């Protein structure tokens, strides 16, 4: 275990444990769920608070007219990659005068997060990105990792106790592809209501939904265009 | 013994050193003497020259000349001859402290 | 769950059903043996937002 | 082990930031309360000597004509953040002819609350309470060393903040008034301080939308204390 | 290795002789020593056992 | 089937120490006008046995002056005695940098 | 215990390299100067008085630094060449700047600041 | 000392025939006859060490 | 953590080396300073004459401007660096702003330099604590103190160095609102402070004053002898 | 001994450093043998290949690296250090050709490579390139040359030259062989190289395992032999 | 287990990493150098390990200018580095002043370089002791340096294996007044005191310094002179 | 001692005081409460009381009063009172050794440098300063 | 040295007179004994200091 301190050191089993520790630091964020149809991509996160009186720490944040990210883990690295993300967006928006395809942006994200994972003197980024976007070929739902091994999916979920969410995504990923926005969003929160312990229920102020559409600009919602989204439910099967 | 870190607050002293004499080890010209005396215990055919390996920088401190003698003569006892070759010297220079060796010859 | 937690879950299903004075075990008490957090704790949590 | 800002934990986490969140707790207390009438704020000085001149200890400083502050724990990290915060709001007024709102102020501070890096310096040791009046009325804001910035309706910091939060959640609700919150704050203060409450211990800072200037009460605070 | 180099001088012990991890003929011969009391048949694929062992 | 429960406890939270303040306040000669939550803040890590030491030390100050009605200051200087002036000697404080 | 480098302080607080540089002074050649008006003198002890040297240097401890100043030396020898060259260069830069000889106290404080620049920094 | 069971001879072992013969020359000889050693006149050697995995 | 280095927090939330570099200040020579209402006064103890040298170069009280005065404790080399940079800074303030330099500005500079020196990579903190006394704005007397952390902290009287708690306890037990200055009660208060020194040998006393319009005045140890004589006379008059 | 655990490049007591004398057997992890011979107006390199695979190629296993059009070399030890050293040699020979206008002599190239290895040794925080290099070339007014460059930066150069794994034995055969004063008529050189490797390794193998690099004062270009003429020399020494 | 590394002093002693470099110098090949009345003689002891090596490739005696000789006792790979530095530095002096550099100024600047490598904290010192000489302004000189940055001035000295024994012979044998030939005679005597028994035209390698300039002798006259010189 | 001192055989009112110099060899089974309640160190005193202890140890002898004990008072940084005892008596012993009633300051030098083996409190430090 | 390396030099000069054959003990015999029991400590190119 005396080899288990820095990024540079290969282990005698070859698994650099700083990467594993950054993964475990990602595992202690909030739960969040992102999933797409053929025409609309929806990512839904969960808010928490420091106390009763205080407001809730937000997760869905805006990036660009067709790009929005979810997040889990650290917040300084979150805002760091946010500023880098907005910067690379407005860079290509300046130069090429087009919106960015999502895949080259996430390749730039991996190449950005490569350097703090190989040299000495920076930590791997504790980060929980769930990226929704629109290139010419429709919605994309990508996820990242602190090991920069970014994935493409059709529905993922990261954060605390997000595995029951994954089971729900397994048993409805065939059903996801056909539907319009409303029941899609309520499938997302029929993942979030299983990301919670059963003795409490998802209220208004703790949930957040961000829709980007093929003709719809990326928009965040909070409690008021979410009060329409929260009705249309039954109780859990007790 | 080999290591000298045990005394001289009291052995080798002003006043105590009356015959307490420091004793180092012998110079070149001594390996020739050990080669003369211990190989006179074996039979020495009549002509296998012996200064040909003092010129090698063997440095084989003065017991293991008899190790050369033992392994070499008894390797001739694998042939059961009492008469000595130069092949005894090669086989007792490739089965003795040929490890470190020889070289390093960098840095002087 | 290892077999340690096998034993832990079934004895916690006993004990959770032993709280309220039920007549026998109950499926939700098995589940709360399981929802004895899978023995994974705590968190504070602080900075994970 | 954990020794160093560039190594995680087997379970989380730093372990340098956590030791900073521990290092907050030793500081003096402060209590700020958001009310739609305006944001009030209070602090304890913990005066040691009679030679310790009370008006020289800074806790409430003035960032803008409607943006106040309070500090915690280490003094000089707070001095750094206050200096830069003053500079950047003036830059906002430069390029926009308007007032940088308090959320934008605290995002501008927590851009480098954690820009800590000694190569390619240490994390800061201060908790901050921010009050101000933007276009949305009054605002009360609370950040931390880790940059995890959140809005709070009535946040208490530093020493004895547990009972401060508990007895604060006892009395507080959403439709409070100003002076009721002021005396409710100094009641919590003289339950959590050690010395006798008088003219020199505490200091208030109240900002109103119609009273944006002078976020302070100067020895009418004596009249406020003697009304308890 | 950890033996003191005062003990590595000959005369005391004459030579350090090495026993190795076996070779193909060595594995085969010690295997056929171990292949003795066996109710086998005409099936013993010696070369596959020795070559597939390393 | 013999020793199967393993009841857990550790250092008390804060309110446990307020309860022990109640306990070792009621069983000796103090005054009933004082608070304890400030003293509970002054004991981040301590034991109820050391709360007994704190109460007997406020009693030692209540011996020093002829006090059977313990002030808040008696327990103030008792905690100041135990946790900062008898933790080892007196001089882990004596710098501002903080307030 | 709290040894490792010149920085940081010891737990009382003292310094490590300062005292150990003093104890590096203690085993060296002995110098002195005397109380005199209308003149001042220096004394010095010859290290390595062996018979097979040359003595062609006229000065092994004295260094006539500007015109009207010399200096003896004690301690580790080869650091002093770096110091004497730099000191001569400081006084000569002063003379270049003013065309007046250096009044010796700002010379002394200049060399003290040169030494103190390696007392503070690390490592 | 006398807990020692006698074994089978070197028919159980193999692939060390060089070690068998040479280590036999360094062990077995001077109690078979110590006087070929004294025919050449050399004192017999003393011991060896075995090593490896 | 451990007592190595300045960048790591403790497991309970402290910086060991700021507290540990305060110890060298806590074990140094004493120097006090009070303000009268029109004349300011301070001085150091422990002249510590070794019978065979000059002492005009070892002066622990200096000035940066015609309005402000210095003092320090701790080790003297860090005082030499800070004073050298402080003269430059006071003159650079004179370069832009055409005022006489306010004391609060130069103290903010000293504390800011000291703290940005302490934050950085492996730079040893300045183990001093200065006293910065001056009266500029309408002749208003001020005195501030420093710390290795970098906390300027305005007082009305002060005591540092060895046994500073006892010395400050005497200023505590003296410090009357009346009257006033009245430069005589202030002179006698300096005499009582130096009589309240850790040794008060009578010859190791070094004091310098400023009457808020003048420059620094170094006194003469015969006037101080008559001051000690009238202190002994008042001590006899107490009986 | 150590004790000091020899982790960085410092001086140990009595008196050596252990990093370079650990680098001297980074050659020995290569498992490879090289022999160079200078007798007369020719110069011969010989080095075998250890290819167990039929899926592996045979052209790109070549260790003979033609540095310039008149200078060849061979490498042993680990491969990455060897190839990087070879590109440094090519770059610096081209730098010679650019700066000085003519073809580099093989002495200055070995000096420059040794100096690069010494700078890699003098400054720490870089691995000391654990490979050994043997050079050959023809120079006017000096005939042919054979040189050796060490990982330490100790160049030398001499008549019969060998480095790798088993070259105490090779230099023993070359002392027992370069002692008779006969001339070396180029097939004497090829025969002695093949038979010295054939007595050190004792294999007596196909013409497809060794590589032969020659240079001669009749065609000063570096030249690598073909399977046919290698077979011709091998059966020409077959009696 | 201390000192380690180069940035911090011992509790009381000296710079252990410089003492170890001095020990590595003392563990090196022997040499001797003698300052006479008109010239300076340098002599080294250069044994090949095998009979294979050539004696025309590596050179111990090495000129710095046309009138300044220089030998060492240590490691050639560092020797060549600081030789090249001294070359470039002496040619820079001759650029500045258009005059051949004096030996004292050489020893000052070379000592400055070696001292700069003894500074902290990642580079090791040289394991090289020099013996610098030259004939500047009539009187010839002889300057020994060391890895610690220091320097001296000798009439005759030695460095390497048995330098103590060779020096005790130098104290007895040498004097103040000789010529270059008698200096070479006593130099090969004191080198032959400590070298191996077979000393030939190639095991030694000798350069001199007349006032007419530096001269590096050949194996022809070296074999002519040491053909049983006494 | 354990089973008798603060075991049974009811305590009541029996005062027992134990005293040491060091605490390392103490079994903590006796250090624990029940058996021993209060833990009381003693600081080696400040110079403000060193002046009185040096005065009173010198209160009953003849002494040339020009000499300044403040050298001795400031010098030894961790003096006990046995130090002061041996100094204030041994200086008079060095003076009355050659039958002098009053003591010279270099007899105080001889006294203190007898009393402490290698009186090493000057630099370090010495050079605060 | 600490007291009687005087006696060491005297004894080893008597030993030099013992190996040789003399009855007069000159000063050069004592100086050879000084070379015996005074060298090591020796060793220069180490003044530095």
């Amino acid at each position: 275990n005396q080899y288990d301190n820095d990024v540079t050191v290969w282990s005698p089993q070859g698994r650099i444990h700083q990467i594993e520790y950054a993964m475990e630091a990602v595992k202690q964020g909030s739960a969040t769920v992102g999933l797409k149809s053929k025409t609309h991509a929806v990512l839904v996160a969960l808010k928490r608070a420091q106390s009763e009186l205080a407001a809730h720490q937000k997760k869905i944040l805006h990036v660009d007219n067709h790009i929005g990210i979810s997040i889990a883990g650290l917040t300084a690295d979150a805002r760091l990659l946010c500023n880098f993300m907005r910067q690379e967006c407005l860079d290509s928006r300046f130069v090429f005068d087009r919106p960015l395809p999502v895949s080259r942006l996430v390749s730039l994200i991996g190449s950005k997060t490569q350097i703090p994972t190989q040299r000495y003197g920076r930590r791997p980024y504790g980060v929980g990105l769930l990226i929704a976007g629109y290139d010419d070929m429709g919605p994309h739902i990508f996820q990242t990792c602190p090991s920069a091994n970014y994935f493409d999916c059709r529905a993922m979920s990261i954060g605390a106790r997000s595995q029951s969410a994954r089971t729900y995504l397994e048993r409805h990923m065939s059903e996801f592809m056909e539907c319009n926005l409303n029941e899609l969003v309520k499938h997302g929160l029929r993942a979030l209501r299983e990301t919670l312990p059963a003795e409490q229920d998802l209220t208004t102020k703790n949930v957040s939904i961000g829709i980007v559409g093929k003709d719809l600009e990326f928009t965040i919602y909070d409690d008021d265009d979410v009060s329409p989204f929260l009705e249309g439910l039954e109780e859990r099967p007790q | 013994t080999n290591r000298a870190d045990t005394l001289d607050p009291a052995l080798l002293r002003p006043g105590r050193l009356d015959r307490k004499i420091e004793f180092p080890l012998p110079d070149r010209r001594q390996k020739r003497l050990i080669f003369s005396t211990i190989t006179s215990k074996m039979n020495l055919s009549e002509e296998v020259d012996l200064e040909d390996y003092v010129a090698r920088p063997d440095k084989i401190s003065g017991a293991d000349i008899n190790s050369i003698c033992q392994e070499s003569g008894m390797l001739a006892v694998r042939e059961n001859r009492y008469i000595v070759l130069a092949k005894d010297f090669e086989k007792a220079y490739k089965t003795v402290i040929k490890k470190d060796e020889q070289e390093h010859e960098f840095y002087k | 769950f290892n077999g340690a937690q096998c034993k832990a879950v079934c004895v916690e299903a006993g004990m959770i059903a032993l709280r309220r004075g039920a007549t026998e075990l109950t499926h939700e008490d098995y589940m709360e043996g399981i929802l004895e957090v899978q023995a994974k704790k705590k968190a504070n949590l602080q900075y994970y937002a | 082990y954990d020794r160093g800002v560039n190594t995680f934990s087997p379970e989380g986490r730093l372990f340098q930031v956590e030791y900073a969140i521990e290092a907050i707790k030793l500081g003096s207390t402060a209590i700020g309360i958001q009310t739609s009438e305006g944001v009030c704020l209070a602090v304890e000085k913990r005066i040691t000597s009679p030679l310790m001149e009370p008006s020289s200890i800074e806790k409430i400083v003035e960032i803008d004509a409607h943006i106040g502050c309070a500090m915690s724990g280490l003094i000089a990290d707070a001095k750094t953040l206050i200096d830069k915060a003053r500079v950047e709001t003036q830059n906002h007024w430069f390029t926009y002819n308007e007032t940088m709102t308090v959320e934008s102020v605290t995002q501008a501070v927590s851009n480098l609350a954690l820009q800590f890096g000694e190569e390619d310096s240490r994390p800061f040791g201060v908790a901050l309470l921010f009050g101000g009046v933007d276009e949305k009325g009054p605002q009360l804001f609370h950040m931390d060393p880790s940059g995890t910035f959140v809005q709070c309706d009535a946040r208490a910091i530093g020493s004895a903040s547990e009972g401060a939060q508990s007895s604060l959640q006892e009395v507080y609700h959403k439709s409070m008034t100003l002076k009721e919150a002021i005396k409710s704050s100094l009641i919590i203060l003289k339950q959590v301080m050690e010395e006798k409450l008088n003219a020199t211990n505490i200091e208030l800072a109240t900002v109103q939308p119609g009273q944006n200037f002078h976020m302070f009460t100067k020895e009418e605070l004596e009249e406020v204390i003697k009304d308890i | 290795d950890t033996l003191d180099p005062a003990l590595l001088r000959p005369g005391r012990l004459d030579r350090k002789i090495h026993i190795d991890l076996p070779n193909e003929q060595a594995r085969l011969d010690i295997l056929k020593i171990h292949a003795g009391p066996i109710t086998k048949h005409g099936e013993i694929d010696y070369e596959a056992i020795v070559k597939l062992s390393d | 089937g013999r020793l199967d429960r393993k009841i857990e406890f550790s250092l008390p939270d804060l309110e446990g120490r307020t309860h022990i303040f109640k306990i070792h306040a009621r069983s000796m000669s103090v005054e009933r006008d004082i608070r304890f939550e400030l003293l509970a803040r002054l004991c981040p890590n301590s034991t109820g046995a050391e709360i007994r030491s704190v109460c007997t030390e406020a009693g030692m100050f209540a011996i020093r002056a002829r006090r059977k009605i313990a002030t808040e200051k008696d327990f103030l200087e008792a905690v100041n005695k135990v946790i900062k002036s008898y933790a080892k000697f007196s001089a882990t404080p004596r710098y501002m940098t903080y307030n | 215990r709290y040894d490792s480098r010149t920085t940081i302080f010891s737990p009382e607080g003292r310094l490590y390299q300062v005292e150990y540089a003093m104890e590096a002074i203690g085993h060296a050649g002995t110098c002195l100067g005397i109380l005199a008006n209308d003149g001042v003198l220096l004394a010095a002890e010859r290290r390595n008085i062996h018979k097979l040297l040359d003595e062609v240097f006229f000065s092994e401890k004295i260094y006539k630094l500007n015109e009207d100043m010399a200096c003896s030396v004690a301690g580790i020898t080869s650091d002093a060449n770096v110091l004497t060259n730099e000191l001569r260069l400081i006084a000569q830069r002063y003379l270049l700047q003013y065309q007046e000889p250096i009044p010796c106290e700002q010379l002394v404080t200049a060399l003290c600041d040169i030494k103190q620049a390696y007392t503070q920094f690390g490592g | 000392s006398h807990e020692d069971p006698g074994n089978v001879s070197y028919s159980e072992i193999g692939g060390l025939s060089e070690q068998i013969r040479e280590l036999r020359e360094v062990i077995e000889l001077p109690l078979t006859n110590p006087e070929l050693f004294q025919r050449v006149g050399i004192i017999p050697p003393k011991g060896c060490l075995l090593y490896g995995p | 953590s451990y007592d190595r280095a300045i960048t790591v927090f403790s497991p309970d939330g402290h910086l060991f080396q700021v507290e540990y570099a305060q110890e060298a200040v806590k074990k140094g020579s004493t120097a006090v300073g009070v303000r009268g209402r029109d004349i300011v006064v301070l001085g150091v103890e422990k002249k510590s004459v070794a019978k065979l040298q000059d002492e005009r170069t070892v002066r622990k009280i200096c000035a940066l401007d015609d309005n402000v005065c210095m003092a320090f404790a701790g080790l003297t080399a860090d005082a030499r660096i800070v004073i050298n940079r402080a003269r430059v800074e006071c003159q650079s303030h004179r370069l832009t702003v055409e005022d006489p330099v306010t004391v609060e500005y130069i103290t903010r500079y000293i504390a800011s330099l000291k703290q940005r020196y302490t934050q950085s990579n492996g730079r040893r903190p300045f183990g001093i604590s200065a006293l910065i006394v001056g009266f500029d704005f309408d002749g208003t007397p001020r005195l501030y103190q420093t710390d290795p952390s970098g906390t300027y902290h305005a007082w009305k009287a002060n005591a540092i160095g060895r046994g500073a708690k006892s010395v400050r306890e005497f200023l505590e037990k003296n410090y009357t609102d009346e009257a006033i200055e009245t430069d005589d009660l202030t002179i006698k208060l300096v005499i009582k402070a130096l009589l309240e020194v850790v040794q008060s040998g009578g010859k190791n006393i070094e004091l310098a004053v400023m009457r808020r319009d003048q420059s620094l005045k170094i006194l003469n140890p015969e006037e101080i002898e008559k001051y000690v004589a009238e202190i002994e006379k008042e001590k006899e008059e107490n009986e | 001994s150590a004790g000091f655990d020899r982790h960085i490049t410092i001086f140990s007591p009595e008196g050596r450093l252990y990093q370079v004398e650990y680098a001297f057997k980074a050659i020995n992890q290569g498992g490879l043998t090289s022999v160079a011979v200078r007798g007369k107006d020719c110069a011969v390199i010989v080095t075998q290949k250890k290819v167990p695979d039929k899926l592996l190629d045979s052209s790109t296993v070549t260790h003979l690296f033609k540095i310039t059009e008149n200078i060849g070399c061979v490498m042993t030890g680990m491969t990455a250090d060897s190839r990087s050293q070879v590109q440094r040699a090519r770059y610096e020979a081209a730098n010679w050709k650019y700066k000085y206008g003519y073809e580099i002599p093989v002495d200055m190239l070995c000096k420059r490579i040794a100096d690069i290895s010494q700078v890699y040794t003098q400054n720490a925080e870089m691995r000391p390139l654990g490979c050994c290099m043997i050079l050959i070339g023809i120079d006017e007014e000096q005939g042919p040359q054979v040189y050796k460059c060490d990982p330490a930066g100790y160049y030398c150069g001499f008549k019969a030259t060998a480095a790798g794994v088993k070259q105490t034995e090779s230099t023993s055969f070359l002392e027992k062989k370069v002692k008779k004063k006969f001339d070396w008529t180029f097939e004497q050189t090829v025969e002695t190289a093949i038979t010295c490797l054939s007595t050190v390794l004792s294999i007596d193998f196909k013409p497809s395992e060794i590589e032969v690099g020659v240079v001669t004062v009749e065609n000063p270009k570096f030249r690598i032999l073909t399977e046919a003429e290698i077979d011709a020399h091998l059966v020409a020494l077959a009696e | 287990g201390y000192s380690f590394s180069l940035t911090t002093f011992s509790p009381s002693g000296k710079l252990v990493q410089i003492e170890y470099a001095l020990a590595a110098v003392a563990g090196g090949a022997p040499s001797v150098g003698i300052k006479a009345a008109n010239g300076v003689v340098l002599a080294t002891e250069k044994k090949q390990k095998s009979i294979l090596y050539d004696e025309r490739s590596v050179h111990k005696v090495e000129p710095i200018t046309k009138h300044i000789g220089l030998v060492y006792s240590g490691m050639g790979p560092d020797y060549r580095v600081l030789v090249h530095r001294a070359r470039k530095l002496a040619q820079q002096y001759y650029l500045v002043y258009q005059e051949p550099i004096p030996t004292a100024q050489l020893v000052q600047r070379v000592a400055s370089v070696m001292q700069e490598y003894t500074q902290s904290g990642g580079v090791r010192p040289f394991g090289v002791s020099l013996l610098i000489c030259g004939w500047n302004e009539g009187r010839p000189y002889l300057f020994q340096s060391d890895p610690s940055g220091a320097y001296f001035a000798w009439k005759a000295t030695a460095m390497g294996k048995n330098y103590v024994n060779g020096k005790t012979f130098l104290e007895k044998r040498y004097n103040e007044d000789l010529e270059l030939e008698d200096a070479i005679h006593t130099a090969i005597l004191t080198l032959k005191e400590s070298f191996e028994g077979q000393m030939t035209e190639d095991n030694i390698e000798v350069g001199i310094c007349n006032e007419a300039g530096f001269r590096r002798l050949t194996p022809t006259e070296v074999k002519d002179y040491l053909a049983a010189i006494a | 001692l354990l089973n008798q001192l603060d075991g049974f055989d009811s305590r009541g009112d029996v005062k027992v005081i134990m005293a040491t110099n060091r605490i390392e060899t103490l079994d903590p089974a006796l250090i624990r409460p029940g058996r021993i309640d209060r833990k009381i160190e003693f600081p080696l005193p400040d110079e403000k009381t060193k002046k009185r202890i040096f005065q009173i140890h010198t209160s009953r002898m003849t002494l040339a009063d020009d000499v300044t004990l403040d050298d001795l008072i400031m010098a030894k940084d961790d003096l006990s009172g046995a130090d002061i005892k041996a100094i204030c008596t041994e200086a008079g012993l060095m003076a009355l050794r050659e039958r002098r009633m009053k003591v010279t300051n270099e007899d105080f030098k001889k006294s203190k440098e007898n009393v402490l083996y290698k009186k090493q409190e000057g630099t370090p430090e010495g050079l605060y300063l | 040295a600490s007291g009687a390396e005087v006696k060491g030099v005297c004894t080893e000069a008597g030993m030099y007179a013992l190996r040789e054959r003399r009855v007069h003990v000159t000063q050069e015999d004592f100086e050879m004994a000084v070379a015996k029991v005074m060298q090591k400590d020796s060793e220069k190119n180490m003044s530095i200091k």
